[PDB]
RNA sequence: UUCGCCAGAGUACUACUCGCAACUGCCUAAAACUCAAAGGACUUGGCGGUGCUUCACAUCCACCUAGAGGAGCCUGUUCUAUAAUCGAUAAACCCCGAUAGACCUUACCAACCCUUGCCAAUUCAGCCUAUAUACCGCCAUCUUCAGCAAACCCUAAAAAGGAACAAUAGUAAGCACAAUCAUAGCACAUAAAAACGUUAGGUCAAGGUGUAGCUUAUGGGUUGGAAAGAAAUGGGCUACA
């Protein structure tokens, strides 16, 4: 009867059932769970049942300078040993059946703002090691092939940044989880913006941005208003270095096109220095604690003109009923005035 | 093209004229900038895609000593240089430009990937070209056989006194100690 | 990997010195072929692939062809058409087109001061000159090639043909001819031969679905055909036997002119006929001349008849005839 | 398939090739045939360069042969030819002085001209129009009018004799009723004919 | 589709050795027999005799050195003597190479009645010959 | 700058109101109840009894030859009938597992016997018990179709696609095809090979097997029987001369 056994691979690839009939399509994954044992682990060659000890395998060539002939270890000390092997296999099962946890992004089951570590360094041995990336979607996508038919490719959208104003996005889509990660986190780094941050924490002014249809309106906030904005948009400017925001989010809330006008709207700001240069005029702050105080940002390097702003007495700008609502005080929505976690 | 409109002087019967006033002063600074990145031992490639005087580029690039390409423009050559030149090679720091159209009368590759890759890129922008993505336009005229051999002749004499005066330079260097 | 090449060559050699001494010969007058059967010796494999035979040949031809490094240490590419993706192949093209116009010149300037003193050398059918082939070309340019490319410098290599030559050019262009064998297919003839005082002597074999016949004709004895030692009538009741015995005879007017003996193992009633046909025709050429030889030939006398019976396929009848396939 | 592509067809005629100087636009054929580098197929066994042997009889025989006994069929056609032969032989000595300056003696020239009167002129192809098959009448080939004129002879002689009746009996009959137009193959043929002229106007449904 | 002695190609990343990356269409083509014997030549007799052992040997040598064997076993039979060469990774240390080599070699040559050769090549890993 | 409308879908160009030469009508126009969707555009497959070009080489017709379906026999199925295996059972089953059944084979049944019961030992052996809709090992099929595919790159976003040779974004290791090899000289031909996947295709009964089940029995031995054809059908042999 032992012309009748097999290799140990042969017993796993069919106990397993890993490349099984039903499991092509998607008709399993209904016990999700395949695990293989080897079985050679922590087998030491000359051990066997009998306890027998051979000068070869087990016990060194030469002791006190003679020969060593074949022993055979006494019932006890044989007994000592089948322990220490038995619990061998249970400290290894308690490493086995312990999962190593992971952060949560938004929620306990979703990838959107999760740590995914450093980007692979480039070709000419640039490492990136103070840029930080989260997973901003994932989506299961799938496509109709002749013979397979159903065709699933994980696409993932994910932003890169450093926390000194340059930060990007970028899609990674392929056919495992894994490769995904990897094709996002390394075609990143090549579509990088800077975002030009007023004194390192809040942008220039505020942008209202109208997207394919994602609308989305970003108000100049003070130093204690950290980050009230979208929970997307906050982990982008938390890759970006923007400590304090607030933004709102109209229409459509895809997360590509929000994604893509976030970062064209930061791209598209106005510095103070190039609107001092292109009215030539001095850019003045009126903090409200300082009081009256004439706080200068920037000066118009070049011609300084003389001639004055014409003073409108009844400014032309394009108002929105939000903010006129805000300002009134009408806002006697119960979702505006909550009080919710940090930064 | 829609963006031409400040390059150009008028129009003769329909024939529109380019000025050489502004053509001057743009081939000016476009020498200029093709002489500096020569003297600072900088990679000029002469990408031009026009098969009627492909030969004389490949004979002013040899003669100046840098390098061309007027065939096809194949996809990843700029972009997806780990792969197609070789596992690592040094980008072109400077594209000139003698025809930025190619025969299908569409812009180039060229010009888009060195906008991508930040390659700068001079060009000579004909009246159907577009010079919102070159860094160094100079309107001019690139179908005059006359045109573009003295096109070719100043650029080659440009590389060949920057190369030469670098060398002097050395030349000079190595007599300071 | 040029040092590991380098490498292999002083292993080769080494390697070549201690097959010389293991075979006894001289290493100094030890060759590629001497390698080749010592090698055949030492290791016996049989294998019906020759390359899968072990094998001891230099580097340079077990290895591809390497490419050399194309840029210095500052990183600058040495050739000017690095940047091309076909250095080699765009250069090829670039040298050929320079001295097309090179000759367009010289042409214009000889037509000018009429001056003829060029010849026509694009014929060269009685050398056999024919052009590289895509592998040809890619052996010596080392870079891949495309099918396109390929057709366009061997259009170009036309016009540069089609016109006016001088020295150096053709010289260029001689360099991607290739000569072809003799394609002649002229049989060798067997000379009479003269045997114990018989003249008029010949021997042919025959061979037609597995059936050997041997055929000895006398050019000097009447009308008449020994089969196996019994007449050619007895041997072949058939009329239609009889008749493929004829059928060489009566092209060559030789019907009572020679005595034959046929001697033919195997087959069947007509394979044997066809044999001695074989045969009798392949024995016939040397008491003609040569330009009945041909006529004979394209009648399909010498021609053998590998028209054999198919093996049976497993599933099939008649190695043809399927099994009744039932639709439903 | 075991000739390839390049093998061509041999030329078993010696006239052919015996007189090659009395003419230079059939000279300039076979010097480049041999000088192409062209193999040459091996001759048939059926096919020799006999004078007594006629592409026709070696098609008939063919045509007859069942199985693949062919030395049957040589026979029949043995028998076929000597009793035409005979049956002629028998006829032309119980005739007056006029009648045997008509009889023909030739099993050949007589078999021939059966064939040629059995020839058909037109055939018949079904055509679909309309969910219903019409049969068109269709020029034929000359191959396609010679071969249905010999398999309506060998078709109507192997089922409508006797079992007594011998294959070379009753095709000597029906060879001499053909030559006269007189058998039931030019019965069988006028048929055809009769049946394509009345469904002429149905000849526009070809497209060819 | 066949699928006998035949491994199945992957993504692009396994590695497979020169005898497993050869279809059985490839026999004494391509690739040679890991077994010589005369018992399957024409006149001759004694096979399943030999298949047996060859069997037997293969399952032995493969419990006997476990993970550490490369490639299958070369199993010659020259003149009563059969000499088994084989390719094992220098996993173990040579005193337990020394030790096994020597039990096999009388082991094997007492439970066959005939004189048993043991050769092994160490090679540092398993050599790789198609994609990896 | 204005006017008229738009508050999920079905109910619903509906019921009930008003008005109208309209009386099976027109305009305005709900509710009860049902669902968590209803919708617009698009990408790729698949299909098309849409249309247009090149084809079929034993292949569709035009056409050639020899047969099946008619008779007997052999044999394999579906049915009845028994205490009496099983699986295959559209192309891809039906002289198929089986290159093979008087006891054995034989896993089927009826009578009887043994239960650490092949092995050195094992609260162990052993099961042809169920699951081929968990498998491995082996194959059928598209299929002599050429595509599959790792690493990359591009698209005014990307579901996905990637080509113009006087070339407009494509490089591409590899598996296929091709090449090579065998039928002992070439060519042709044959053989062989044919990737990724489709049919939850066939095989727990070549063999091992995950899971769920038997252990004085679904296990292990002896003897005897496994008919028969009311009837239908597939494939061959013999002929009808
Ligand atoms: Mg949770
Ligand atoms: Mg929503
Ligand atoms: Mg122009
Ligand atoms: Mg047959
Ligand atoms: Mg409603
Ligand atoms: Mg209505
Ligand atoms: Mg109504
Ligand atoms: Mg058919
Ligand atoms: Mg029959
Ligand atoms: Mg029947
Ligand atoms: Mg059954
Ligand atoms: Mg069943
Ligand atoms: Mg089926
Ligand atoms: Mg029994
Ligand atoms: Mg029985
Ligand atoms: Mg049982
Ligand atoms: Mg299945
Ligand atoms: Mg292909
Ligand atoms: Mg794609
Ligand atoms: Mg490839
Ligand atoms: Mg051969
Ligand atoms: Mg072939
Ligand atoms: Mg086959
Ligand atoms: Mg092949
Ligand atoms: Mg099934
Ligand atoms: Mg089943
Ligand atoms: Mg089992
Ligand atoms: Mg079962
Ligand atoms: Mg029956
Ligand atoms: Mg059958």
């Amino acid at each position: 009867s032992f012309f009748t056994k097999l290799t140990a691979d042969e017993l796993w690839k069919g106990a397993l059932a890993e490349s099984g009939a039903g499991a092509r399509k998607g008709r399993g994954k209904r016990t999700k769970k395949k695990r293989r044992k080897d079985l050679n682990r922590g087998q030491i060659i000359g051990e066997g049942r009998h306890g027998f000890l051979w000068p070869g395998l087990n016990i060194p060539l030469m002791r006190n300078g003679a020969v060593q002939t074949i022993a055979q270890r006494s019932k006890e000390d044989q007994e000592k040993v089948e322990a220490d092997m038995v619990q061998q296999r249970e400290e290894w099962d308690r490493r086995r059946k312990m999962k190593v946890k992971r952060e949560r992004g938004w929620s306990g089951n979703t990838w959107g703002g999760v740590s995914l570590g450093p980007p692979d360094p480039g070709p000419n041995g640039e490492t990136y090691d103070d840029f930080d990336t989260r997973i901003l979607e994932v989506r299961n996508v799938f496509n109709m092939t002749a013979k397979e038919g159903r065709k699933r490719s994980v696409r993932v959208l994910v932003a890169v940044g450093n926390g000194k104003g340059a930060a990007g996005f970028a899609i990674g889509k392929a056919t495992e989880r894994a490769d995904a990660f990897r094709k996002a986190k390394n075609r990143a780094v090549h579509y990088l913006h800077y975002i030009e941050r007023y004194e390192d924490h809040t942008i220039y002014h505020d942008i209202s941005l109208k997207f394919k249809r994602t609308h989305i309106k970003m108000k100049k906030q003070p130093r204690g208003y950290g980050l009230h904005c979208h929970r997307a948009i906050m982990t982008i400017c938390r890759l970006i270095g923007i400590k304090d925001l607030y933004a709102k989010v109209s229409g459509s809330v895809n997360m590509l096109n929000l994604t893509r006008g976030l970062f064209l709207g930061l791209s598209r700001q106005e510095t103070h220095q190039q609107l001092a240069d292109k009215k030539s005029l001095h850019v003045v702050e009126f903090r409200e604690e300082c009081g009256p105080l004439p706080i200068v940002v920037a000066s118009p390097q070049g011609a300084l003109r003389k001639d004055p702003e014409p003073e409108d007495e009844v400014p032309d700008i394009t108002l929105d009923w939000e903010d006129v609502k805000a300002a009134q005080g009408m806002k006697r929505s119960v979702w505006s005035g909550l009080k919710r976690a940090a930064t | 093209h829609r963006f031409m409109e400040p390059y150009l002087f008028g129009s003769r019967l329909g024939q529109d004229i380019i000025d050489l006033e502004q053509t001057a002063a743009h081939l000016q600074l476009a020498l200029n900038f093709t002489a500096h990145v020569a003297y600072r031992e900088g990679i000029i490639l002469f990408v031009s895609r026009h098969r009627q005087f492909a030969h004389l580029i490949e004979t002013t690039a040899r003669d100046c000593g840098e390098y061309a390409h007027t065939r096809y423009f194949k996809g990843g050559l700029l972009t997806n240089a780990p792969l197609l030149l070789g596992p690592g090679v040094r980008l072109p720091d400077l594209i000139i430009f003698l025809h930025t159209l190619n025969n299908v009368f569409e812009p180039h590759v060229a010009v888009r990937d060195a906008a991508k890759m930040n390659i700068p890129t001079v060009g000579i922008v004909d009246t159907n070209c577009n010079p919102a993505l070159i860094t160094y336009p100079v309107p001019g005229n690139d179908d005059s056989p006359p045109a573009v051999r003295l096109f070719c002749r100043l650029f080659q004499v440009a590389i060949s006194r920057a190369k030469e005066k670098r060398r002097q330079v050395e030349a000079l260097y190595r007599l300071q100690g | 990997t040029v040092d590991f090449i380098k490498k292999q060559i002083e292993e080769f050699n080494i390697g070549k010195r201690h097959l010389a001494n293991m075979m006894g010969e001289d290493p100094e007058t030890f060759t590629q072929e001497d390698i080749d059967r010592a090698i055949a010796y030492l290791f016996p494999s049989g294998l019906f692939e020759k390359r899968a035979r072990p094998i001891m040949k230099h580097p340079e031809e077990i290895f591809p062809k390497q490419r050399a490094i194309q840029w210095g240490e500052d990183g600058r590419p040495f050739h000017f058409l690095f940047y091309t993706g076909k250095q080699s192949y765009y250069s090829l093209m670039h040298d050929t087109y320079g001295k097309l116009l090179d000759v367009e010149k010289h042409h214009n300037q000889l037509r000018a001061k009429d001056l003829l003193a060029e010849k026509t050398k694009i014929l060269k059918d009685p050398i056999g000159s024919r052009w590289l082939i895509k592998e040809e070309l890619e052996e010596m340019l080392v870079e891949k090639l495309s099918d396109q490319d390929y057709a366009q410098f061997i259009r170009l290599l036309e016009r540069l043909s089609a016109l006016p030559c001088g020295a150096t050019e053709e010289d260029f262009v001689n360099r991607f001819r290739r000569s072809i064998p003799i394609q002649s297919k002229k049989q060798l003839i067997e000379p009479l031969q003269y045997d114990e005082q018989g003249m008029a002597f010949s021997r042919g074999e025959g061979k037609r679905k597995t059936a050997k016949a041997e055929v000895v004709v006398y050019g000097q004895g009447s009308g008449r055909i020994d089969v196996n030692g019994v007449d050619y009538l007895l041997y072949f009741p058939v009329t239609q036997d009889r008749e493929q015995l004829m059928f060489p005879l009566h092209f060559l007017d030789r019907l009572g002119k020679h005595d034959m003996t046929c001697a033919v193992s195997g087959g069947g009633r007509s394979a044997q006929a066809g044999a001695v046909r074989l045969a009798m025709a392949r024995a016939l050429c040397s008491f003609v001349t040569e330009d009945e030889v041909e006529w004979m030939r394209q009648a399909g006398l010498l021609t053998a008849d590998p028209r054999v019976r198919e093996r049976k396929k497993p599933g099939q009848e008649g190695a043809r005839r399927k099994f009744t396939w039932k639709k439903r | 398939s075991r000739y390839g592509p390049e093998y061509k067809d041999p030329q078993i005629d010696k006239e052919y090739y015996r007189k090659p100087l009395a003419e230079q636009t059939e000279e300039e054929k076979y010097e480049r045939d041999f000088k192409k580098t062209q193999l040459i197929k091996a001759a048939p066994a059926t096919k020799t360069s006999s004078v007594f042997e006629d592409p026709v009889i070696s098609k008939f025989t063919n045509m007859m042969m069942k199985g693949g006994n062919k030395v049957l069929a040589r026979s029949l056609m043995t028998q076929t030819l000597e009793a035409v032969k005979r049956k002629q032989f028998a006829k032309y000595h119980a005739a007056s002085a006029e009648e045997q300056a008509t009889i023909e003696r030739n099993p050949y020239t007589i078999f021939h001209q059966a064939l040629k009167n059995c020839e058909p002129v037109i055939g018949l192809v079904p055509i679909l129009k309309g969910g219903h098959f019409y049969q068109v009448p269709v020029p034929l080939a000359d191959r396609r009018r010679r071969f249905l004129a010999m398999k309506w002879m060998i078709a109507e002689c192997r089922e409508k004799k006797h079992r007594r009746v011998l294959m070379p009996e009753k095709l000597s009959q029906e060879l001499l009723e053909a030559f006269h137009n007189q058998g039931p193959v030019i019965k069988r043929k006028h048929d055809m004919h009769k049946m394509a002229e009345a469904n002429r106007a149905l000849a526009h449904y070809r497209w060819w | 589709k066949n699928r006998a002695a035949r491994v199945r190609v992957s993504k692009g990343d396994k590695p497979v050795t020169y005898e497993e990356a050869h279809a059985p269409h490839y026999i004494a083509h391509r690739k040679g027999w890991l077994s010589l014997h005369t018992g399957n030549l024409d006149g001759e007799d004694h096979a399943a005799e030999r298949t047996v052992e060859d069997v037997f040997l293969r399952k032995f040598m493969l419990g006997t050195f476990p993970g550490c064997l490369a490639d299958q076993l070369v199993l010659k039979r020259r003149a009563n003597q059969l000499e088994i060469c084989a390719l094992v990774l220098r996993q173990l240390p040579p005193h337990k190479f020394y030790f096994l080599v020597g039990y096999s070699e009388t082991l094997l040559s007492h439970f066959y009645k005939c004189p048993v050769h043991l050769h092994l090549q160490t090679v540092p890993s398993k050599v790789v010959y198609k994609y990896i």
